[PDB]
């Protein structure tokens, strides 16, 4: 295999790209009532991954393009000083403020993909 | 009488078959720039809508009537004349924000 | 898919002015814009304007214009779906001329190219 | 945006068909256990919608076209005097007896999809 | 329609393989809490499913070919003497102990689809 759960969690951008599908795994009365209300919270912020991911065309990926062209004002850096130096979890804390704004530009993107693909097949 | 969109004056026709009435001005009211609404309309009473867009027909209007558009007139077709044809069809030259420039009229006889 | 009842038959003499009213029932009065038109003896048919039951939007041909009083109330709602208006129609410089049968007609749709379109017409009003 | 959560409720067909996802975002002890009674409840009628798309070859969409041909019999008018007039509403409570029927007419299509596409890639 | 929910249980692979939507469609206080729970436990399990097929690039699909080639140290039978001869119970039951071995199989043939797919994109 590879180093496992979340084990690129300080690795490089670029090789923590590679096997995704290791952490999509293992994201899915006192005691009773604790245990049953994790079980409940779970299905919940895992549902809410796919609900994005269903209304951005990306419903059964794991790396995912879409059409957003990257606006510079989010960061104006390379290709290279992010895949191959920021680690995940230093890149999101740096598009943090922009995060909930590129959230809207995936929903226009596939809302106007899809009723272009309407009067696609129109024909 | 003023109205700038003549149609064939007046025509006739027998039981079983089928009529065409033209409707044709200049090219401030026709025709490849503005859409084609045709009325039945009996003298001064309840008029009806036919056709509009040039082919569509309103709600539950018979199959029988039918439209076209060519570049300097519109046509109305009646197939199946039946009894109850006997009356006066009016045009009208209109875009989405305009009005309807009628025309002149033209009395259909089914007498057979 | 309802009725458009309108006023009698009034008849003034020329330089008055008469109100033609336009009640509706059976369809939602706010959907639809209300067309005036009318048939004198001397011409053909004339449109003569419609206006806008919820945009309160008016255009009339110019030949109407500063000649035409348009208003509407406001729907009085009886179900969902149904409602019940009124449009009213006046006239400035009245002549002989202007004698004829005048209906309103409520509109075609509610998008499109033929909105307006005067779809569903009214009964009838003799004039001077 | 557009107007907004149900804004296009009483507007026509056309204009609402545009910007759908903005209902697809908000779908998803006395006051402890009537609380979670609706969270649970609320990922259930989501998951019946998602399962309905998924075996209709629709899993992922907002806008799905098919194959089956409309049948008159549901209603015998125009895309004109439904799309740019009837709202939404009016709509479905006109299908609302012939529903449960097409329903079962997209699963058939889905699954006489694949099956052909089995032997598709059977070459 | 056919036989109806689990009717070709004992049905032959190749006939049991058609109208695989009706075990689709149906998989989806002392009372109170052991009926919640059976509520909580149900969307569990089907969404452990979907979660699969989700990491397989199967999302959506009820038929679904992948690349993994067929090893034949997991079964060395004919085509013809599976889907026309053993029935789906009978089947898995000779997989069972190869079904793990197979399912991190389709998980990289999936990781390792879109991560050549991206760089498909790249041009
Ligand atoms: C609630 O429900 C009502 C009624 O159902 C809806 O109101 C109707 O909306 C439809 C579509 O939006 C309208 O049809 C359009 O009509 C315009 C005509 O407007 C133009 O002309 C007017 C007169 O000349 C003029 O007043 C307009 O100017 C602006 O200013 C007014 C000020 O009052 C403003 O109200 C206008 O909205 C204008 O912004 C304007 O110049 C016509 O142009 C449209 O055709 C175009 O668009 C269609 C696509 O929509 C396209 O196919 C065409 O080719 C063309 O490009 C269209 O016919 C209708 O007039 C409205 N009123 C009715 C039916 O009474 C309302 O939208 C609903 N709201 C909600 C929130 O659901
Ligand atoms: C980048 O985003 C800003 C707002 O954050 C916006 O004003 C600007 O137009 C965007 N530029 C591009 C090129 O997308
Ligand atoms: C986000 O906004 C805060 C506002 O206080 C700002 O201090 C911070 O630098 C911003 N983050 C980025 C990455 O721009
Ligand atoms: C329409 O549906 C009816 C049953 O509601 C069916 O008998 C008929 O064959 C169908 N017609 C078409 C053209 O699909
Ligand atoms: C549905 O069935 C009922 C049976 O009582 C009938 O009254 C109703 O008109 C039907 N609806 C449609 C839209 O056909
Ligand atoms: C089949 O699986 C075995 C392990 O079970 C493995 O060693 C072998 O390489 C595989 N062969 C093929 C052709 O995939
Ligand atoms: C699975 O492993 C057990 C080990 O005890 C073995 O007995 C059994 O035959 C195996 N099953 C198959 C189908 O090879």
């Amino acid at each position: 295999f590879i180093l496992g759960f979340l084990g690129a969690a300080g690795s490089t951008m670029g090789a923590a790209s590679m096997a995704l599908t290791v952490q999509a795994r293992l994201l899915l009365t006192v005691w009773g009532i604790k245990q049953l209300q994790a079980r409940v919270l779970a299905v919940e912020r895992y549902l809410r991954d796919q609900q994005l991911l269903g209304i951005w065309g990306c419903s059964g990926k794991i790396i995912c393009c879409t059409n957003v062209p990257w606006n510079d004002s989010w960061s104006n850096k390379t290709i290279n000083e992010i895949w191959d130096n920021m680690t995940w979890m230093q890149w999101e804390k740096e598009i943090d403020n922009y995060t909930q704004h590129i959230y809207t530009l995936l929903e226009v993107s596939q809302i106007q993909q899809e009723k272009n693909e309407q009067e696609l097949l129109e024909l | 009488s003023q109205s700038v969109l003549t149609q064939s004056a007046s025509v006739s026709g027998s039981l079983g078959q089928s009529v065409t009435i033209s409707c044709t001005g200049p090219n401030s009211v026709c025709c490849s720039h503005k859409s084609i609404s045709w009325y039945q309309w009996p003298p001064g009473r309840a008029p009806t809508l036919i056709i509009y867009e040039d082919n569509e027909r309103a709600p539950g209007i018979s199959p029988r009537f039918s439209g076209y558009k060519s570049y300097w007139s519109a046509y109305l077709t009646i197939s199946d004349l039946r009894p109850e044809d006997e009356t006066t069809y009016y045009c009208c030259s209109y875009t989405h924000n305009s009005g309807c420039v009628f025309g002149t009229g033209t009395k259909v006889s089914v007498l057979g | 898919q309802g009725q458009l009842v309108q006023s009698g038959a009034t008849t003034t003499k020329p330089g008055s002015s008469v109100k033609i009213s336009c009640k509706t029932s059976g369809y939602r009065f706010n959907f639809y814009h209300i067309n005036w038109i009318r048939q004198t003896a001397g011409r053909g048919p004339e449109w003569m304007g419609w206006i806008s039951p919820y945009s309160g939007d008016k255009n009339l041909a110019p030949a109407f214009q500063d000649r035409v009083n348009m208003t509407t109330d406001t729907e009085v709602p009886v179900t969902s779906f149904t409602s019940t208006g009124a449009a009213y129609m006046e006239i400035r410089n009245l002549t002989s001329d202007d004698t004829g049968t005048y209906f309103c007609a409520k509109g075609l749709l509610r998008d499109g190219s033929s909105t307006w379109l005067p779809y569903l017409w009214g009964q009838g009003t003799l004039l001077t």
